[PDB]
């Protein structure tokens, strides 16, 4: 008798600009710089 | 939300599961998922455990 | 004295100060690398345009 | 992180010292110190009070 709970992730993603510690992996990341 | 929902019925261990004192089967587990859970009819089922 | 952040202790039996490093010296990595990363300065070269 | 360290058997008072039922002696206050200190151990001594 339990319950658990969390979210997911990726096998890959990228490292991404962050005002705190540059080259966060995320878990999609899109383009802003065409 | 979890948490209260619980209350005292189920104190959590903090491991990123909670530990259930009274039975919860799966029609329970959906009652949570969908948070339509009263725990009026286990909270004395779960006080003495 | 555990650096910009800390952990001090007051106990009630064994009375001192100790200090939680494992989450203080990832915080300080993280104000060291936000600092790090904005002090970098550009790249970018000015001319002499007016005199 | 310490809340669910110390679980029901440390409780709260509004100043962030801790009120442990159990006698935390400094072999404890190292074992919550590190995050090792288990609930299932102490929590029969700490029920009671
Ligand atoms: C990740 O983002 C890209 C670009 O927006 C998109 O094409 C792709 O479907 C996304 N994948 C997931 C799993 O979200």
């Amino acid at each position: 008798d339990k319950i658990c709970l969390g979210h997911h992730a990726v096998s890959n993603g990228t490292k991404v600009n962050t005002l705190c510690e540059r080259g966060v992996e995320v878990v999609n990341a899109t383009e802003t710089v065409e | 939300r979890v948490k209260r929902q619980l209350r005292e019925n189920a104190e959590e261990d903090g491991t990123g599961c909670f530990e259930i004192f009274h039975k919860c089967d799966d029609d329970c587990m959906a009652s949570i998922r969908n948070n339509t859970y009263d725990h009026s009819k286990y909270r004395e089922e779960a006080m003495q455990n | 004295i555990d650096g910009w952040y800390g952990f001090r202790h007051q106990n009630a039996q064994g009375e001192g100060t100790a200090a939680d490093y494992k989450s203080t010296q990832s915080a300080i990595d993280c104000i060291t690398g936000k600092l790090n990363r904005l002090i970098e300065k550009t790249n970018q070269q000015f001319e002499l345009i007016d005199n």
